[PDB]
């Protein structure tokens, strides 16, 4: 098994470049042939090109010549796609893969880079816990509310809570993303154990807990 | 262009089951001695994961309930059998000519047993009202099938403006569905209110589950 990991969410203005990273470890960049693909929200997937890092050799759908550029670094064992003078339509998430060591199946894949094309400012999310209202298990919450742009990773007590979790698609309300978790519990786990959600938002670079708290 | 044309766009399939999905191509994508037509699944908010390579070859560490087959421009992913964990959607690929390209994909869902939801609801957190605002949230949790129906009720009235309902993708491990369902009021509208509702309208029953609060 090999690791290939990108580099974080961006926020571009329209008309501005921005470049992303695929960092490669296990394994030598220069035996494998690099891949591009896009996903906007909710399609499916674009293949935008592909490079072979041994000799910087590059392949591009003729859809995205002049948009993106690829290349690759052997000395940090890292591939590279900019993206040039960003419009809407460049929205989407950006994945990085590697060929089966052009021709075969992509095998391994990037965790994906979420890049929004917008003129809006970032805002940081208002974090708010949610306890039960004022059995033998128990149902608590954490809303997210107001942030732009996408995405958050929401956790619970660090990840080490993670059964019993459900954590609702972000969505558009009032001109900003909200997005919700729930997670259940057995009443004799809570409030005894303290449960903590976790937000983080890379584009206001905030990472903020919030303990569930009995009402009063 | 080749262009992958995938049917179904989407199907429902029971545990245990087998079932196929077709990728048909425009052209031809073989050599003398092999397809260039590959599979991935893929969650929402997780890259694609490669399941076949070269039509029919299973790539390692996935599960021998997948294969694949074709040749020329038909080709065939089967899972047998189905299990819960395959609730995503499935693409095809082909690598024989440039540009690389992608089918539009085939969403599977689960079929299994009808489940009432679990409601809870939650006031306005004293942080929010602090900060001048006040949304009411109702989880509906682990229900099927998808198709369900949330009102807010303040004191009475019935309440659509505001309401934000979010749907999880399908638990890949009971199957089922939940919803968020969030009412964002202003802080001064909220508490000139008293009784707040989330009524949950779901096929299990005719009558609507209630959960409620006052101020």
């Amino acid at each position: 098994e090999v690791q290939l990991q990108q580099s974080g969410a961006e926020l571009v203005k329209p008309g501005a470049s921005v470049k992303l990273s695929c960092t490669a470890s296990g394994f030598n960049i220069k035996d494998t042939f690099f891949h591009w693909v896009k996903q906007r929200p909710e399609q499916g997937l674009e293949w935008i090109g592909r490079i072979d890092p041994a000799d910087g050799h590059t392949k591009y759908d003729p859809k995205f010549q002049g948009k993106a550029t690829i290349t690759a670094d052997t000395s940090s064992n890292t591939a590279f796609l900019q993206l040039s003078s960003l419009t809407s339509v460049d929205t989407a998430v950006y994945y990085c893969a590697t060929t089966i060591t052009p021709y075969n199946a992509m095998d391994y894949w990037g965790q994906g880079t979420s890049v929004t094309v917008s003129s809006a400012s970032t805002t940081a999310p208002s974090v708010y816990p949610l306890a039960p209202v004022c059995g033998s298990s128990v149902t608590l919450g954490c809303l997210v509310k107001g942030y732009f742009p996408e995405p958050v990773t929401l956790t619970w007590n660090s990840g080490s809570l993670s059964s019993g979790v459900h954590t609702f698609p972000a969505l558009l309300q009032s001109g900003l993303y909200t997005l919700s978790s729930s997670v259940t519990v057995t009443s004799n786990t809570w409030p005894s154990q303290t449960i903590t959600c976790n937000v983080a938002h890379p584009a206001s670079s905030t990472k903020v807990d919030k303990k569930i708290e009995p009402r009063v | 262009d080749i262009v992958l044309t995938q049917s179904p766009a989407s199907l429902a399939v029971s545990l245990g089951q087998r079932t196929t999905i077709s990728c048909r191509a425009s052209e031809s994508v073989d050599s003398f001695d092999n397809s260039f037509i590959h599979w991935y699944q893929q969650k929402p908010g997780q890259p694609p994961k490669l399941l076949i390579f070269l039509a029919s070859s299973l790539e390692s560490g996935v599960p021998a309930r997948f294969s694949g087959s074709g040749s020329r421009t038909d080709f065939t992913l089967t899972i047998d059998p189905v299990e819960a964990d395959d609730a995503a959607t499935y693409y095809c690929q082909q690598s024989n000519e440039d540009p690389f390209t992608f089918g539009s994909g085939t969403k599977l869902e689960i079929k299994r047993a009808d489940a009432a939801p679990t409601v809870s609801i939650f006031p306005p957190s004293s942080e929010q009202l602090t900060s001048g605002g006040a949304s009411v949230v109702c989880f509906l949790n682990n229900f099927y099938p998808k198709d369900i129906n949330v009102k807010w009720k303040i004191d009475g009235s019935e309440r659509q403006n505001g309401v934000l309902n979010s749907w999880t993708d399908q638990d890949s491990k009971d199957s089922t569905y939940s919803m968020s369902s969030t009412l964002t009021l202003t802080k001064d509208e909220y508490e000139r209110h008293n009784s707040y509702t989330c009524e949950a309208t779901h096929k299990t029953s005719t009558s609507p589950i209630v959960k409620s609060f006052n101020r």
